[PDB]
């Protein structure tokens, strides 16, 4: 094990928010519209450097539909961090951030680091969730918040580099 | 006889019809008066073959008028039988594993062309749906988005849509899906509005030369279908990403198969990218307003084995009633979990 740390992160959120494109932009640094929907689980592995260290990140992907929640749960426990993703062009996806949070509690360990992320922010025309409304709810929980665009690589790397530091700042 | 006659129905079928003609003649046995353990049957030339399974041992019965003869199949013989059965849903009472004509490796991003082909055409084993879940309001919530993304990337998707063994051109479905109002940003809970005679013609004509004699029949057919709300319901319902999650039973299995998939993927290819799903294989038949439709939607999610990148085929079948409306609401109610039948099958590369 040449790495210094091995973190298990997990992406959650409704279907189509952009969980995958996010992970792909972070791992392979590319964004496409061909890889179709995600049925079940999936995972990608990327190693970074924080404070002259070597952290092997094992991010997990999941299905946004409610029906998948049950079987998805098995992957919650054992996770160092959870990234709840929502579509800034979709009101619904944000209204549900409530549930995706309540779920983190019912399965993951309370000492787990959380980070809210509003994706698709490049579609300014269709935007409907105000930075402030979210930045609001984000701080009212002590959860770091960021606006990302997997399409343009906006804050995509920062979102993960943040989660990496948040966790390293513990163990 | 002294021991009877020497004539064997099997030898006849063998020299009388092709191998596939024979297999295609088999159907799942649902009848009340079926032999014990009969999971499939076939009738060709006054003979009636019955494929029974008892004590986990498959035996073939040939009923010719009144005489009855049977053959118990060895393990290998049986695994072969399954390996050559029609892509239907049989009650095999166990998820089997078909092996494809190709040696897998752990250095590829997708299943080999042979694995996919094998998958698309192999039969599947039914998972008893008794403790079926109840209709929830979040059902088919993502239907529109799903079909969009799938058909969108159909150019690099093993996805295929058929209507009575008649392949419906993806281009056509691409314009249909659009003229119906399905695009990047559409309301999840929206209700689709049918199309005018012009709209379907605009579509049909953009894919079929009016001066054509060739696909003249396919033309008229699709012209009809595209106007039937029930059809649009079938076509669209078939892509909903959670169509196979229908009961705790199914969940238990599906859960297990995924674990096995993930495990092997962890141990054998941690740094190798692997596509999640290969696509959809939807088959819609007009049942013998308008008419109702029978659907068979199969997903080809990648599945890692001891040999290489395989595929776990999950097939779901239901019945869309003549009076059905294209909406997240209409579908989650006309197609409840109990009206669906899920079956599994695993297709692996070789050593
Ligand atoms: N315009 C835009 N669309 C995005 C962006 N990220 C994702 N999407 C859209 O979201 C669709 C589905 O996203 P995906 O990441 O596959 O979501 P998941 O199923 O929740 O994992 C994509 O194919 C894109 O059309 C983005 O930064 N900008
Ligand atoms: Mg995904």
């Amino acid at each position: 094990p040449e790495y210094d740390a091995l973190f298990k992160l997990l992406l959650i959120g409704d279907s189509g928010v952009g969980k995958s494109c996010l992970l792909l932009r972070f791992a392979d640094d590319t964004y496409t519209e061909s890889y179709i929907s995600t049925i079940g689980v999936d995972f990608k592995i990327r190693t970074i450097e924080l404070d002259g260290k070597t952290i092997k990140l094992q991010i997990w992907d999941t299905a946004g539909q409610e029906r998948f929640r049950t079987i998805t749960s098995s992957y919650y426990r054992g996770a160092h961090g959870i990234i709840v993703v929502y579509d800034v062009t979709d009101q619904e996806s944000f209204n549900n951030v409530k549930q995706w949070l309540q779920e983190i509690d019912r399965y993951a360990s309370e000492n787990v680091n959380k980070l809210l992320v509003g994706n698709k922010c490049d579609l300014t025309t269709k935007k409907v969730v105000d930075y402030t409304t979210a930045k609001e709810f984000a701080d009212s929980l002590g959860i770091p918040f960021l606006e990302t665009s997997a399409k343009n690589a906006t804050n995509v790397e920062q979102s993960f580099m943040t989660m990496a530091a948040e966790i390293k700042k513990r163990m | 006889g002294p021991l009877g006659s020497i004539y064997s129905p099997h030898e006849t079928l063998a020299e009388k019809h092709s191998e596939k003609k024979l297999m295609d003649s088999f159907s799942p046995s649902l009848s009340q008066d079926k032999m014990d353990g009969e999971f499939a049957h076939a009738n060709i030339d006054g003979i009636s073959i019955r494929l029974c399974l008892n004590k986990g041992i498959c035996s073939v019965f040939y009923l010719d008028g009144d005489k009855i003869q049977s053959t118990q199949l060895s393990s290998k013989e049986y695994n072969n039988l399954l390996s050559s059965l029609p892509p239907k849903q049989f009650n095999l009472g166990k998820v089997h594993t078909i092996t494809a004509p190709v040696s897998g490796n752990f250095k590829t991003h997708k299943p080999a062309p042979e694995v996919i082909e094998t998958a698309i055409n192999c039969c599947t084993s039914i998972i008893p749906n008794d403790d079926y879940f109840h209709v929830k309001d979040t059902d088919f919530n993502s239907v529109w988005h799903d079909i969009y993304r799938d058909i969108r990337a159909s150019d690099s998707n093993s996805t295929k849509i058929y209507f009575n063994n008649i392949e419906i051109p993806l281009k056509l479905i691409a314009d249909l899906i659009n003229e119906l109002g399905i695009n990047e940003f559409i309301d999840s809970k929206k209700e689709l509005q049918m199309l005018s005679y012009n709209q379907v013609n605009k579509i049909i004509n953009s894919n079929f030369p009016q001066q054509d004699l060739c696909f003249q029949t396919e033309k008229l057919l699709f012209t009809s279908l595209f106007q039937d709300p029930a059809f649009i319901s079938a076509l669209t319902s078939a892509f909903w990403q959670s169509l196979h999650i229908t009961s705790s039973s199914v969940e238990h299995i599906y859960a297990q198969i995924m674990s096995e998939n993930i495990e092997n993927r962890l141990n054998f290819m941690p740094e190798q990218r692997v596509i999640n799903n290969c696509g959809h294989i939807i088959k819609i038949n007009a049942v013998v307003g308008g008419r109702a439709y029978e659907v068979s939607s199969s997903i080809l999610p990648s599945h890692i084995t001891c040999n290489g990148v395989g595929i776990n085929k999950i097939e779901t079948s239901y019945l869309v009633h003549a009076g059905t409306l294209p909406s997240s609401e209409g579908l989650r109610n006309a197609i409840p979990p109990e009206s669906r039948q899920v079956s599994f099958a695993i297709i692996s590369p070789d050593v």
